[PDB]
RNA sequence: CCGGACGGUGGCCAUGGAAGUCGGAAUCCGCUAAGGAGUGUGUAACAACUCACCGGCGGAGUAACUAUGACUCUCGCCUCGUCAUCUAAUUAAGUCAAGCGUUCAUAGCGACAUUGAUUGUUCACCCACUGAACUUAGUACGAGAGGAACAGUUC
C-alpha cells in the first residue's frame, strides 16, 4: 500500500516479454462486465495462455515492435479505449473470439448506459398490486389495471440501439426483472503476424 | 372571560374589585360570592384587578351550603351597578352585584339564574344565555 | 507569496463577439445581449483571436487569483446564455393545500401570484425580472419555467419565488410545502 | 370502503353509493365541476360531511362548482351567489342569473311565504307561522333567515 | 470527476444471534492491473451503501413486636415547631474528552484535570392573573396520543 514501487519499468519489463513470447495479441474491454463474470471469463483464457497489465503503461506495444520487426506508429489509429487489457495468446484468431464473444455472463442494463441493442417491454401481467402505475406510463410503456394488477398493454420499445437509457427507465424495467444483454471481454482489436484486425 | 368564552367582549367600566361582595344568583346553594381574582385581567403595581358584566372571576362563597364554603372556584359577573355605557350611547346599571358560580370551561354549576342578566354576559357565555330569563 | 502570473481562456464560439473597455463587457449573440461591469476586479482581458480572449492577474495573491476563475465563469455564462441560454424549472410541492400560482398584472408588471399556499390566507407576489419569462409547463404537472439569456437574473427570479414559499412554525421537516428548483439547464435542445 | 371494496355495486347501498359519486367527481381536475343534489339517501352526518367537502376543494384548487340542492344548510355553506329557478312543476320553468346569498334567499324564501326569524340560542332557523305581527314586521324588512349578520 | 472493490470463506473462538464492521487475539493464502480475515454507514442476524486501492479520464442497659421505658444500674435554641382552626392564601462562563445519554463521546449533558395573604423585612412561601382570545383548525403531521402557523378580527 506504501510507496515503495508500484513499479515503473520493472512491470513494463515484464510485459515486453509478453507480446514477444506469444503470437497472439488481443487488445480487450471489461469495462461493462461484473468480475465473477470476467474472473470466470479470464478462467478459462488462462488454461490456454495469460493477459497482463496496463494504463499507457500498455501503450509501448511500441519498444515491444522496437525490439523485433513489427509495427509503430505504422497502425491505423491505436484502436484503445477505455478500459482495455491485453491477451496474450497460442490460440488463433477466430476461435479467441467465439470463446469470448459467445460466452458472455448474463447481467442487467444500467442507467445514463448507452443500449447496445433494442429494448422491448413485454405485454402481460406484471403481476404488481395497484400502486403508482403511473412511473410505467412516464417512460413510454402504456399501462392500466385490469384484473386488480397492473398489466403492460403492448409489447414496444422503450430504447432503441445507441441512445442512453434513461435513470428512471433502468429501475423500473430492474423491478419487471427485464434484463436482457451478454456481458464480457468485449474485443476490440487483433494483431497477428503483421496484420492488423478491427471488430 | 377567557376558555369557553365564544365571542369578544368590548371594553365595560369595571365595577369589581377583588374584595368585593357579589350576591349568588343561581340555584347551587351559594347566598355570595367574594371575588379574589379576575381572569385575563394585566398588572400595574398598585391597581386592584376589577371585574365587570361578563367577567369570569375567581371567588370563594363566603355565605352558603358547608360543601360550597371554604374554596375557591370560578364565577362569572352577571350584574353590576357601576354604571357602563354601550355603544347605542346609553348609560345603564343594575341593582345589585352579581354572578354565578361556573367551571373554568363556562358551565353553570346551577341549573337556574334568578333576576336579570345582562345581555353583554349572556351574549358571551352560551350556558348563561340558556338559564336566563329576562334579558337586559 | 504572490503568484508572477496566472491566466484563464475564456472560449469564443461562431455567433457572438464580446467587446470590453475599461472592465466592461459586452456580448452579444443569437440570443439577444449581455453586458457585465467588472471595474471592482483588476485583471487585464487580452484578445489572442476572435474565438479566444485571456484573462490574467499579475503579482497577484491568494484572494486576488481566486477572484481570476470567477472572472473567467462569469464572462462564459454571459456568452453560453446568449447561445444556448438559461431554463431553470421549479415544481410545486404540498401535502394537502394546492399551491395555485398565475402571472397577473398591475402597471406593465408582472408578477407571479402564489394562492392558496398551505391554506394561507396572505397572496403571496413575486415580481418577474426582466429578461426573464414564465411558462407554467403543459404536460406536467406543477412545473413553473423560469428561462432567458441571464443565468443571474433566471436563478435569481427562481430563488425569489422558492423563498417565498417558507413555512412558519411548523416542523419544516414533516411540512415540506413549497415550490423548489428542480432543474438547471439550457433553453436550446440537444444541449 | 375497503370492506366494500370487494364488493360489487350491484350489490351495495344507497347512502354509502352517494358519498362515493360525490367523491368520485372530485375525483378528477377540472375547470367546472358539476353536482346535482348531492344530499339525497343521506343522514346528518353524512351531508355535513360533504358541504365540507366541496367548500374546501373549490377554495383552495381555486375552482368552480355547481351545486344542485334542496337542503337549506348545505345551500348556505358551499355557496356566494345562487340561482332560483320557478314557474310550475311538470309544465314550464325558468331559472334566473346568479346573485348574492342576502338577494337568492330572499327571493326562494318568499316563494315558500315561511320565514326562518333566528334562534338565539341554537343560530338555527326558526319557522314563523303565517299572518303574525312579528312575522309581518319581517315581511316588511326583507329579512327571511338569520345568521351572525347585522340587521334588524 | 467516474469504472472496476474479486475467490479460499460466512477465518478462529468465544456463538443466544455476530457471515469484515459491539467482542478476545491472530494478518494469512490465491487472484490478477488493484483489491484490508476489513476504513466508516451496519436489517436481529448477509445484504445493501460506502472507503483503501488498482484503474478511464449525669450516662447506659431492659423489648414473650418495631418504638417507648413501669424496672435495675452509676456520680422555646433549631422554629416559619407539628395538628387542627380562621383564609381563595396565613413567618399573623471555558478548554481535554473518560463518561452518561439503551445504538452513538458533544443533539441534550459532561469525571477527572486545567484557563393580595404571612413577616420590618431583602428574601422566602403560597392564592390568583396574564400577551391573550377568535376563527385558520381539531386540520396540516401522527398507528394514535396529540397537536401547529402565515392571513383576517377583538381586546
Amino acid at each position: 500500500m506504501g510507496g515503495i514501487r508500484e513499479k515503473k519499468a520493472e512491470y513494463f519489463a515484464k510485459l515486453r516479454e509478453y507480446l514477444e513470447e506469444y503470437k497472439s495479441l488481443f487488445v480487450v474491454g471489461v469495462d461493462n462486465v461484473s468480475s465473477q463474470q470476467m474472473h470466470e471469463v479470464r478462467k478459462e483464457l488462462r488454461g490456454r495462455a495469460v493477459v497482463l497489465m496496463g494504463k499507457n503503461t500498455m501503450v509501448r506495444r511500441a519498444i515491444r515492435g522496437f525490439l523485433s520487426d513489427l509495427p509503430d506508429f505504422e497502425k491505423l489509429l491505436p484502436f484503445v479505449k477505455g478500459n482495455v487489457g491485453f491477451v496474450f495468446t497460442n490460440e488463433p484468431l477466430t476461435e479467441i473470439k467465439n470463446v469470448i464473444v459467445s460466452n458472455r455472463v448474463a447481467a442487467p442494463a444500467r442507467a445514463g448506459a448507452v443500449a447496445p441493442e433494442d429494448i422491448w417491454v413485454r405485454a402481460v401481467n406484471t403481476g404488481m398490486e395497484p400502486g403508482k402505475t403511473s412511473f410505467f406510463q412516464a417512460l413510454g410503456v402504456p399501462t392500466k389495471i385490469a384484473r386488480g394488477t397492473i398489466e403492460i398493454v403492448s409489447d414496444v420499445k422503450v430504447v432503441d440501439a445507441g441512445n442512453k437509457v434513461g435513470q428512471s427507465e433502468a429501475s423500473l424495467l430492474n423491478l419487471l426483472n427485464i434484463s436482457p444483454f451478454t456481458f464480457g471481454l468485449t474485443v476490440v482489436q487483433v494483431y497477428d503476424n503483421g496484420q492488423v484486425f478491427p471488430s | 372571560s377567557g376558555n369557553g368564552a365564544q365571542g369578544t367582549k368590548f371594553r365595560i367600566s369595571l365595577g369589581l374589585p377583588v374584595g368585593a361582595i357579589m350576591n349568588c344568583a343561581d340555584n347551587s346553594g351559594a347566598r355570595n360570592l367574594y371575588i379574589i381574582a379576575v381572569k385575563g385581567s394585566g398588572s400595574r403595581l398598585n391597581r386592584l384587578p376589577a371585574a365587570s358584566l361578563g367577567d369570569m372571576v375567581m371567588a370563594t362563597v363566603k355565605k352558603g351550603k358547608p360543601e360550597l364554603r371554604k374554596k375557591v372556584m370560578p364565577a362569572i359577573v352577571v350584574r353590576q351597578a357601576k354604571s357602563w355605557r354601550r355603544r347605542d350611547g346609553v348609560f345603564l346599571y343594575f341593582e345589585d352585584n352579581a354572578g354565578v358560580i361556573a367551571n373554568p370551561k363556562g358551565e353553570m354549576k346551577g341549573s337556574a339564574i334568578t333576576g336579570p342578566v345582562g345581555k353583554e354576559c349572556a351574549d358571551l357565555w352560551p350556558r348563561v344565555a340558556s338559564n336566563s330569563g329576562v334579558v337586559v | 507569496m504572490k503568484y508572477i502570473q496566472t491566466e484563464q481562456q475564456i472560449e469564443v464560439p461562431e455567433g457572438v463577439t464580446v467587446s470590453i473597455k475599461s472592465r466592461i463587457v459586452k456580448v452579444v449573440g443569437p440570443r439577444g445581449t449581455l453586458t457585465k461591469n467588472l471595474k471592482h476586479i483588476d485583471v487585464t482581458f487580452t484578445k489572442v483571436n476572435n474565438q479566444l480572449i485571456k484573462v490574467a492577474v499579475h503579482n497577484g495573491g491568494r484572494k486576488h487569483v481566486a477572484a481570476l476563475r470567477t472572472v473567467k465563469s462569469l464572462v462564459d455564462n454571459m456568452i453560453t446564455g446568449v447561445t444556448k441560454g438559461y431554463k431553470y424549472k421549479m415544481r410545486y410541492v404540498y401535502a394537502h393545500f394546492p399551491i395555485n400560482v398565475n402571472i397577473v398584472e398591475k402597471d406593465g408588471a408582472k408578477f407571479i401570484e402564489v394562492r392558496n399556499f398551505l391554506g394561507d390566507k396572505k397572496i403571496r407576489n413575486v415580481p418577474v425580472r426582466d429578461g426573464v419569462t414564465i411558462e407554467f409547463s403543459t404536460n406536467v404537472k406543477d412545473e413553473i419555467v423560469l428561462s432567458g439569456n441571464s443565468v443571474e437574473d433566471v436563478s435569481q427570479n427562481a430563488a425569489d419565488l422558492q423563498q417565498i414559499c417558507r413555512v412558519r412554525n411548523k416542523d419544516i421537516r414533516k411540512f415540506l410545502d413549497g415550490i423548489y428548483v428542480s432543474h438547471k439547464g439550457f433553453i436550446t435542445e440537444d444541449l | 370502503i375497503d370492506d366494500i371494496i370487494d364488493q360489487e355495486v350491484q350489490h351495495l347501498s344507497g347512502g354509502e353509493l352517494q358519498r362515493v359519486a360525490i367523491v368520485l367527481a372530485l375525483g378528477i381536475p377540472a375547470d367546472i365541476y358539476l353536482i346535482d343534489e348531492p344530499s339525497a339517501y343521506l343522514d346528518s352526518e353524512q351531508r355535513i360531511i360533504c358541504s365540507k367537502v366541496i367548500r374546501r376543494f373549490i377554495l383552495h384548487n381555486k375552482k368552480t362548482a355547481f351545486i344542485v340542492e334542496h337542503d337549506f344548510i348545505m345551500a348556505t355553506y358551499l355557496a356566494d351567489k345562487v340561482i332560483v329557478f320557478e314557474g310550475i312543476p311538470s309544465k314550464n320553468a325558468h331559472a334566473r342569473a346568479p346573485e348574492s346569498l342576502l338577494t337568492g334567499c330572499n327571493r326562494f324564501l318568499k316563494n315558500l311565504n315561511v320565514t326562518f326569524r333566528r334562534d338565539p340560542n341554537s343560530f338555527r332557523p326558526r319557522i314563523n307561522k303565517l299572518d303574525s305581527q312579528m312575522d309581518k314586521e319581517q315581511k316588511s324588512s326583507g329579512n327571511y333567515f338569520f345568521l351572525d349578520n347585522t340587521g334588524i
